[PDB]
RNA sequence: GCUGACGACCAUAGCACGAUGGCACCACCUGAUCCCUUCCCGAACUCAGAAGUGAAACAUCGUCGCGCCAAUGGUAGUGUGGUUUCGACCAUGUGAGAGUAGGUCAUCGUCAGCU
RNA sequence: CCUCCUAAAGAGUAACGGAGGAGUACGAAGGUGCGCUCAGAACGGUCGGAAAUCGUUCAUAGAGUAUAAAGGCAAAAGCGCGCUUAACUGCGAGACCCACAAGUCGAGCAGGUACGAAAGUAGGUCUUAGUGAUCCGGUGGUUCUGUAUGGAAGGGCCAU
RNA sequence: CGAAAGCUAUUUAGGUAGCGCCUCGGACGAAUACCAUUGGGGGUAGAGCACUGUUUCGGCUAGGGGGUCAUACCGACU
């Protein structure tokens, strides 16, 4: 369950996830990545569900990179609470994802077992992902 | 060097009795006696040691 | 800081008014302030306000 | 150090040009003492007097007496330039000795500041 | 100041050839000598420090200056600008008489003396030693003494390297090793 | 209020506006006494013909045309009143 | 030709490294009587000076190692009109930042001095 | 009431929106003249260390600025010293801001000074919070009035 | 001809008052608007880590995590 160790401020403005991932859109660490074709919020429970699934497939034979860290707290108002009276408490941490961003990379593993592990990770993710090979340019 | 804020700084004759070597240097120490040097009589401060006087068994069976 | 009256010593009755700490300045304060009644700088002596 | 000397000259230098007046800038060294008058703009020299002048080059320069001669000499040159009201610039040097002696000679011999 | 006359007479020359300098103005020389007697026990008894100031006056021959704390330290019970040490800077003829006194009269009077390590140079040709008992100097007397105290002696030279610094100090007969 | 995680966080106060900023922009005619910049600190510095108040306010010392330039060794923003 | 003063400009001007300069000028430099200095110190300031030296500093020259500057093209954004699945797209007008090719060891003004 | 964001690159702009401060302090912590430069790191050094004091080399502020934050600050607005009272009086061209009532900045002029050798600088403090109208009552001044007249009481004006 | 449902203040919040907006009359007359060219300051969109934080991987190590005799100076090596 990724989360920043300490933050400057407890709460954040909603914001507006728009645009393309012109940064963090190329396979930089691994030899094999899984990037996103759609945008959205990638919560920290989806980080650890897709990360646990890839670890069980590589079986201490590869290296996994997580190019996505949740550092944006999402407040939520509990049930039976009127509007106003402040801003709700923080309940979870998302990472803003844009079309193009890789979420995970692999290295050191048969290209068939790497595709088979990134396929299993996309199943736990809220994104339409795709499979991308690391290139020169 | 300001005036009348510093201690008395007068000539004193340091004499190492061991090697009988003298040392003319100005200082503050108030010597009890005053001997006569080549120039005149300076406050004599006797000195004991100076730079000129400071520096198996089983075979006997 | 209590309020005090700085009263000229020229007997013209003109005065200034200021504050003072009566723990770091327990004695009366005196200063050369301008007196418009005689258009002259004279000593002003602290008085109760 | 010249860097420190010019660091403590900048306050007066910048206040002189705000006043928009001609300034009498002085520069002394262990051998010579210089005195030149700069325009309110600050990029034109209109009158100078140094110990490199032939009248008092071959003499005892680097002296309080030589500083008086330079101050006396620039006041004449400034007088025959249209300049009568300058603002003295000690250029970081303490207003004392050679710099002071130059200033009194200039201040007494026609320049008024 | 026999060392002032003796340095400009033959020490300045012999150092140049011994170190192979090409410029006489490049030879090292001693610039200042600073005596530090930092007393951390002050501001709590106010008797130690005046006795230190009295000690330095006799030793150095100049009125010392009382150095105040630059920063507040709760561990040492030290607040802003409390007097926690005295210091004196010696220059010109005043340093050379002191250095002569320290070389010939003061250092031999150090109990259990073996020589000063030459690795106590800071790397820029500057030497610093430490005297544990201030009674070594004949200026201070054993009879009417307050208490045994120490003092720092820092020698500032015009050298740029450790090798030049130790060569300069060896010229005066400094007790190395 | 199930999960009971809400609660008062009292930070609902603010200060009044100060109406700072550039009052007369470059190339404009100006008369002496006219305020040019109201600011905190010297975001802009007083050049020739411009005075500086205790508030750091920059005002025209004389009539002319206000001009902005970045001058000096500190690359500071200066405001000047050119006699034009 | 070089040196100094004061400016313009404020890194394409800076940093770093190396080399050159002592006839003038500058700088270290000598000394501390004197003016004047130090919460101690002739260090700095100040004075009186010319034995030494260009060692440092300074100035000048050289270079691309750093820094700085910097296109063309493309991309992002965006005013207006339209469309949209609300992500964006079309027309028109604008148009970055980053990065790349590349450039850079500045450039001038007044005055004085040695040549 | 002040500072930041929300606030959409002029101003302004709401929420029981997100974060913090104020209801003071200082006769020096104001003025002026002069002088100075920090935080750190490493090396050397008696007690003495991770860090007291000292010396050396890097060191555009990684410090400080009485007080939160923002914006500033080398000509330092930061840090010392000497002398001081401009923390003046009468004002104020012209502006900012503004429903009003208020609030803010201000060159320049006259008088009296303070510092400086002088040109000069000084109408409080780096700035922005540290505040409360009118009525009424008190106090220091004042020739303005003074119910027949002279006073006085009371009232007015200026200061508090 | 032709609004407003705003700002400020209010024992005010569905009332009211000044300003903003409407109308009528008077004064003034281009001082106004649109567009072209042009002088300005900005810190938003975007962007980016140079500051404040936050974040992942690698290299690299004073501090830390462990194991014989060993207060033997706390030593060899992970």
């Amino acid at each position: 369950m990724l989360q920043p160790k300490r933050t400057k401020f407890r709460k954040m403005h909603k914001g507006r996830n728009t645009g393309l991932a012109h940064r963090g859109s190329t396979v930089a660490f691994g030899q094999f990545g899984l990037k996103s074709l759609t945008r959205g919020r990638m919560t920290a429970r989806q980080i650890e569900a897709a990360r646990r699934t890839i670890t069980r497939k590589i079986k201490r034979g590869g290296k996994i990179w997580i190019r996505v860290f949740p550092d944006k707290p999402i407040s939520n108002k509990p049930l039976e609470v009127r509007m106003g009276k402040g801003k709700g408490p923080v309940e979870y941490w998302v990472c803003e994802i844009k079309p193009g961003k890789m979420l995970y990379e692999l290295e050191g593993i048969s290209e068939e077992l790497a595709r088979e592990a990134l396929t299993l990770a996309a199943a736990k993710l809220p994104f339409k992902t795709t499979i991308v090979k690391r290139t020169i340019m | 060097m300001r005036k009348d804020i510093h201690p008395d700084y007068h000539d004193v004759l340091f004499h190492d009795t061991n090697a009988d070597v003298f040392f003319l240097t100005r200082s503050t120490v108030k010597t009890k006696t005053t001997r006569e040097y080549e120039g005149s009589e300076y406050p004599y401060y006797p000195l004991d040691i100076s730079s000129a006087s400071h520096p198996a068994s089983f075979n006997k069976r | 800081r209590d309020k005090i009256k700085l009263v000229s010593t020229a007997g013209t009755g003109y005065y200034y008014t200021t504050t003072k700490n009566k723990r770091t300045m327990p004695g009366k304060m005196e200063m050369k302030k301008f007196d418009p009644k005689i258009r002259q700088h004279v000593l002003f002596k602290e008085a109760k306000i | 150090k010249k860097a420190a000397r010019l660091r403590r000259a900048k306050k007066t230098r910048a206040h002189i040009r705000f006043l928009g007046v001609y300034r009498l800038t002085v520069n002394r060294t262990p051998k010579h003492i210089y005195a030149q008058i700069i325009s309110p703009n600050g990029g034109e020299v209109i009158a100078q007097a140094s110990t490199l002048d032939g009248s008092l080059r071959s003499g005892a320069t680097g002296n309080a007496d030589a500083a008086t001669s330079v101050g006396q000499l620039i006041a004449e040159r400034a007088k025959a330039a249209g300049i009568t009201k300058v603002a003295f610039d000690r250029s970081g040097f303490k207003y004392h000795g050679r710099v002071k002696a130059l200033a009194e000679a200039a201040r007494e011999n026609g320049l008024e500041f | 100041a026999r060392l002032k006359a003796l340095y400009n007479n033959e020490l300045k020359q012999k150092i140049k050839e011994e170190l192979g300098l090409d410029n006489v103005m490049q030879v090292p020389k001693i610039t200042k000598i600073t005596l530090n007697m930092g007393v951390g026990g002050a501001s709590q008894d106010k008797k130690l420090l005046e006795g230190a100031v009295a000690d330095m006056t006799a030793i150095a021959g100049q009125k010392p200056v009382v150095t105040k704390a630059r920063k507040s330290i709760a561990g040492f019970k030290i607040r802003e600008e409390w007097p926690i040490g005295c210091k004196v800077t010696l220059r010109g003829e005043q340093m050379y008489e002191f250095l002569d006194r320290l070389i010939a009269v003061a250092i031999p009077r150090v109990r259990d003396f073996r020589g000063f390590s030459p690795k106590a140079f800071d790397g820029r040709g500057n030497y610093s030693l430490g005297i544990k008992e201030q009674i070594v100097f004949p200026e201070v007397d054993f009879d009417k003494i307050d208490r045994i105290r120490g003092m720092d002696v820092t020698i500032t030279t015009s050298a740029a390297t450790d090798d030049e610094g130790r060569a300069l100090l060896k010229a005066f007969g400094f007790p190395f090793k | 209020a199930h999960k009971k995680a809400a609660g008062s966080s009292r930070n609902g106060r603010d200060s009044n506006p100060k109406m700072l900023g550039v009052k007369i922009f470059g190339g404009q005619a100006i008369v002496a006494g006219n305020i040019i910049v109201r600011q905190r600190g010297t975001e802009f510095h007083a050049g020739a013909g411009v005075g500086m108040g205790r508030d750091h306010t920059l005002f025209a010392l004389n009539d002319g045309v206000v001009k902005f330039a970045t001058k000096g060794k500190f690359n500071r923003r200066y405001v000047m009143v050119e006699e034009a």
